[PDB]
RNA sequence: UUGCCGUUGCAUUUUAUGGC
């Protein structure tokens, strides 16, 4: 029973950051755990997702507590950098969340990708 | 007899017919060359390109110019391009003309239809040499290319690439000839050619960002973009294009091996070579090396994980916790293990061995086989500790034997981003193996 | 009155150097003292920058 | 030809209603631009009620279904996942004319809002990939849904400035 | 600077021609001139610029080819 | 063989390396 417990395997890892890149090429994404508990205590957030191995693990295990208090779904992923990769920018960004858009055009794999990981928790 | 025409064959027609011919898998002993490092004082050194004469160019006329000396040429993310003499296999490589641009290349009028300006403004990331050695391209993140002069290295023309992230990642020229292919982050991709200075076509075409690309003496040129898993073999004359995707899961391959073992799946495409004008590799993020052919939208042989596993967060700095068995626990065991990216591959141009390169400090040299199906670990070369940003290789000799020079540029920083990951005892330089026979 | 240009940027970085510690000592089932020292020496380094 | 058909009836309270929500909401021109699109979603589906009605395992409600299947997904107005006949009888016109380039390139950004996305692109300035495409009504396909960009011969692009901003250059160069 | 480009080329014997369709591709110029094409084409080839002929141009939409 | 700091070299180029 560790800290960090949902942690995504490896498909869905894929194909949740994937859907990091669309939404950071659409402008729809926050990059950074302050930004990101800011915009989850302003309520536009979709979903959050975690780095599962950064060197003080407490300093995104903070939004747990927020996010599900205010019932949106968070997931964690086993790699900062492939993090930072996927948010495209060039250092590793640890905590990123994607904000609430009806005027996106990936609200499909967002919904897929929540569906995925409500199932998963 | 039948030496005179193997060897004129293998000289011209074999390189013009496409498939590969310097065979020299078992010829080449594996492991004993001189390896040298070189420092260099740069930061985070980008890319290298050697340029090496071709003696006596497809009936003679031996080559361009100095009238037989090699030369190789570094680029930076300090802004600055070095030409390196490299010729003499006997000793280290030579600093020969520094060429460097700072923040007084700033264009005043920023309206992006004209960055005439000649020397950059940051972080130049690719250079290629030509083949008529008179003139090395370079392009960076100042959404330019510059040509300069080849031992003055004066700026000749400013090519712009004109679109706003006209980004470009990498150059490739096509051998023996003045038409170069440059990926770009606009998702395009530029064909230029030197000799006018001019832009032929712009091939779009592609989904994600195209990270690499290179080419042979056939006039098509393969690509890889980053996110979507591809790889596109432009085929530039019938302007048609095929499209190669990866998709190893990890259930089916799970699977088929628990009928008798730690993978997962693909995350990203990243360097690419041609071995001919019909196979081609590509090195992946996750560790996957992938020998494809242009029959199938599958490859044929995708190899696992290439440079091993990276060692995990130790149990001290993983969770500021006390207690050991917590900051162990909090590992997770190996669910988090994450491996050794392909950071660089390079082909040797129709053989058989490709060298890739990690910050796994090894560059692992395989060696495909003669069914042109699978390839196999041939040697491993411990020398350069540090990200291995590009791979050349130089060679000398006769028809017989063969002295290769294995350069590579080894920085501290990935080429694209920082992205420093237990880095560990790694120096900006130019790592050097004269492997032999 | 807590946390005492060039004298505002240092108390932005002691700041969030702050919430980055209060997060790790609170989230902890008990915590330790080196992430406060190499905090320490991030903001001293910072300070040095002056 | 004949596409656009006068509904039921033309002149009623909800229609009214209707029409000025997908007007506004989308940028649209003229009842017929709504016309057009929700009868061709009516022949399809109309199309789609009778192979629903007759019987499963016939070779004609099989590789029919799969064909119209294919031709929805490829303009991509069905989700991946509802790949079954009953899906394209619950359709609904407004996800499919939202598919139209208009809509499409101010969901994809670089417009600001819907009409400024129609006035440009019919300026011509967007294109799929390498065909400028200077109709508002594309309904474009799934595949070259990240081709869209501006244009290289227009000065949003990377070509040269316009003629207001290079004439005010001059006299304001002067 | 433009460039062209030939394909479907079939020899054709029977009027001892060589027959193909060509693709000009200008990045910002109008069009391509069809005395200079065919001085240009006759260049690439071995040919006269009076043994080489060509007459469907269409610039596709756009602009560009 | 380096923008700066730690090493060899022979009878001072040269000799390898690791801290920013």
């Amino acid at each position: 029973n560790p800290k960090a417990f949902p942690l995504a395997d490896a498909a869905l890892t894929q194909q949740i950051l994937d859907v990091v890149q669309q939404a950071a090429n659409l402008r729809q994404l926050k990059k950074g755990a302050n930004e990101a508990t800011k915009t989850l205590n302003r309520g536009i957030s979709e979903f959050i997702i975690m780095a599962a191995d950064c060197e003080p693990i407490e300093i995104l295990l903070h939004l747990p507590l927020l996010c599900e208090d205010k019932n949106v779904p968070y997931v964690f992923v086993p790699s900062r950098v492939a993090l930072g990769r996927a948010c495209g920018v060039s250092r590793p960004v640890i905590a990123a969340s994607i904000t609430t858009n009806d005027a996106s055009a990936i609200k499909t794999q967002i919904y897929a990708v929540k569906d995925k990981i409500e199932t998963l928790l | 007899d039948k030496d005179i025409i193997a060897s004129r064959l293998k000289e011209d027609v074999a390189e013009q017919q496409g498939r590969v011919f310097r065979y020299f898998g078992d010829k080449l002993l594996i492991s004993e060359a001189k390896q040298s490092f070189t420092r260099v004082g740069e930061n985070n050194l980008t890319c290298i390109s050697c340029f090496q004469p071709v003696l006596n160019k497809y009936t003679f006329e031996e080559s361009s110019n100095n009238k037989g000396r090699l030369f190789a040429y570094t680029v930076s993310k300090d802004l600055q391009l070095t030409k390196y003499d490299i010729t003499d296999f006997s000793k280290r490589p030579k600093k020969l003309k520094y060429a460097k641009g700072g923040a007084k290349y700033i264009p005043t009028s920023k309206h992006e239809y004209e960055n005439t300006t000649e020397g950059h403004y940051d972080e130049i990331l690719t250079v290629a040499a030509s083949p008529d050695g008179k003139y090395v391209v370079t392009g960076g993140r100042d959404r330019k290319l510059i040509v300069w002069s080849t031992e003055s290295l004066s700026p000749v023309k400013v090519i712009p690439t004109k679109d706003r992230r006209g980004e470009v990642l990498s150059l490739a020229f096509r051998k023996n000839s003045d038409q170069l292919y440059a990926s770009c982050a606009d998702f395009k991709i530029r064909t230029y050619s030197i000799n006018q200075f001019s832009q032929l076509e712009i091939l779009y075409g592609h989904h994600d960002i195209v990270e690499d690309i290179s080419a042979l003496a056939m006039e098509r040129c393969v690509t890889v973009g980053a996110r979507d898993r591809t790889a596109m073999l432009w085929k530039i004359p019938d302007e048609t294009r095929l499209t190669f995707r990866g998709g190893d899961e990890p259930q089916k391959l799970l699977r088929r091996w628990m009928k008798e073992p730690l993978f997962f799946c693909e995350g990203s495409i990243d360097v690419v070579s041609m071995v001919d004008d019909f196979h081609f590799i590509t090195g992946s993020d996750n560790g996957n090396i992938c020998l494809w052919s242009l029959a199938k939208k599958k490859p044929i042989f995708t190899e696992r994980i290439a440079h091993g596993i990276l060692p995990e967060p130790s149990f001290n700095d993983i969770s500021g916790e006390t207690d050991e068995e917590l900051r162990k626990r909090q590992l997770q065991g190996k669910k988090l293990l994450q491996p050794f990216w392909i950071t660089s591959l390079y082909a040797i141009p129709y053989s058989n061995v490709f060298i890739s390169g990690s910050w796994s400090g090894s560059l692992k040299v395989w060696k495909i086989s003669d069914n042109l199906r699978s390839f196999e670990l041939l040697g491993e070369l411990s020398g350069a500790k540090g990200v291995v940003t590009k791979i050349q290789v130089v060679e000398s000799g006769k028809h017989g034997k063969e002295k290769f020079r294995i350069l590579a540029s080894i920085a501290k920083e990935h080429r694209l981003g920082r992205w420093i990951a237990n880095v560990s005892g790694a120096r900006n330089g130019i790592y050097s193996a004269v492997i032999d026979q | 009155g807590a946390e005492k240009k060039n004298k505002g940027r240092i108390s932005r970085y002691l700041a969030n150097k702050c919430s980055m510690a209060s997060r790790i000592d609170n989230y902890s089932e008990e915590p330790s003292n080196v992430f406060g020292s190499v905090l320490k020496k991030q903001v001293e380094q910072r300070l040095e920058f002056y | 030809s004949k596409t656009y058909s006068t509904p039921k009836r033309p002149y009623e309270s909800s229609r009214l209603d209707a029409e000025l929500k997908l007007a506004g909401e989308f940028g649209l021109k003229n009842k017929k631009e709504i016309y057009r699109i929700s009868f061709q979603l009516s022949k399809i589906r109309r199309a789609a009620r009778d192979l629903l009605t007759r019987d499963e395992k016939d070779p004609k409600r099989l590789f029919e279904g799969n064909a119209l299947i294919r031709r929805l997904v490829r303009v991509g107005v069905l989700s991946e996942d509802k790949k079954k006949l009953d899906y394209v009888l619950a359709l609904k016109v407004e996800d499919f004319l939202e598919r139209r380039l208009q809509t499409q390139v101010y969901k994809l950004g670089l417009a600001k809002s819907v009409h400024h996305a129609r006035v440009l692109i019919t300026q011509r300035h967007i294109a799929v990939g390498k065909q400028i495409v200077n109709i508002p009504s594309f309904m474009v396909r799934l595949d070259s849904e990240k081709h869209i960009d501006f244009a290289p011969t227009s000065p949003f692009g990377g070509a040269r400035p316009g003629r207001v901003a290079r004439r005010n250059a001059a006299r304001k160069a002067e | 600077a433009v460039t062209i480009r030939t394909r479907k080329v079939i020899s054709n014997p029977l009027l001892a021609r060589k027959q193909f369709v060509v693709d000009v591709l200008h990045p910002n110029r109008a069009n391509v001139s069809k005395d200079e094409l065919r001085e240009k084409l006759a260049e690439v080839y071995k040919a006269e610029k009076d043994a080489v002929s060509v007459f469907g141009f269409r610039t596709q939409f756009g602009g560009g080819k």
